């Protein structure tokens, strides 16, 4: 075992996991879902006496997992995880999944031209997931067409700001918590334009960070053995969190 | 949304 020494021994033997997903989306006007994947990895930050062996489990029968590298130290065979950590923090196992994806917000925008001086725009944002979870560091973000005088906005949740160098509306949530609803009206001015070309509509796009992952995995026990010293896995302290954050995640209209 | 929990559960 070149990845951990021998002599190592603490007082208070204590992991730490984190699973760290992003979730990756494009969705149609009209609600289908175009696309989608979450890529994740499992950290593990373990202080741990010995040279101890743990099994980590967790729901792959209850979720599935496309495909996946592990770390050197992994037991290739429920077929589930082996391992001797190394001391410190490393990265577990890194992994795919398509199927079956918690899609934690949904945009719903809505577009209204009003001859050739206006556009109004409604977008509402769903969340969807436990009423006792908080989403946080939340942006929607509402592209406007190059021909903009200027933009009013109303909103009744967060901040929102046009953005003129960016051509963008971007709304900013501090929080936000499950099975809600956020809405934002704009009014997007337009000065006049050529006629030929029409408005290159790019998505409305999103940022949130969620504690929980969206692939569904959830971690069921990693067990502690180390034979030779007098702890067994019921003294070691253990720690999950989950952190899915937006990767592309975009709602046409 | 970035803190532990402890213990693992199901």
């Amino acid at each position: 075992i070149g990845w951990r020494r021998e002599g190592i021994k603490y007082r208070r033997n204590e992991l730490f996991l984190d699973v760290l997903e992003s979730v990756n989306l494009l969705m149609s006007p009209q609600g289908q879902v175009l696309s989608a994947h979450v890529s994740g990895r499992v950290v593990m930050k373990s202080y741990l006496s010995g040279m101890p062996e743990c099994k980590f489990g967790m729901n792959d029968k209850s979720i599935a997992i496309d495909d996946c590298t592990f770390h050197q130290c992994v037991r290739l065979s429920e077929r589930s995880i082996s391992f001797i950590p190394p001391d410190g923090e490393f990265e577990l196992m890194r992994y795919r999944t398509t199927k079956d994806i918690i899609l934690p917000f949904r945009v719903i925008p809505l577009v209204r031209e009003v001859g050739r001086t206006k556009l109004e725009v409604k977008v509402v944002i769903k969340s969807n997931f436990k009423p006792s979870l908080l989403a946080q560091k939340i942006e929607v973000r509402i592209p406007t067409p190059l021909n903009t005088s200027g933009v009013q906005v109303i909103c009744m949740k967060g901040k929102a700001k046009y953005k003129a160098s960016e051509n963008a509306i971007v709304w900013k949530i501090k929080r936000m918590a499950g099975m809600k609803e956020s809405q934002i009206s704009a009014e997007i001015e337009l000065l006049p334009t050529n006629d030929k070309k029409k408005w290159a509509r790019p998505p409305i796009s999103m940022n949130f960070e969620v504690p929980f992952a969206p692939s569904g995995l959830k971690v069921r026990y990693l067990k502690v053995f180390e034979p030779k010293l007098n702890y067994s896995d019921h003294d070691v302290i253990k720690w999950v969190r989950y952190i899915g954050r937006s990767g592309i995640y975009e709602t046409r209209c | 949304v970035e803190d532990y929990e402890q213990g693992l559960s199901g």
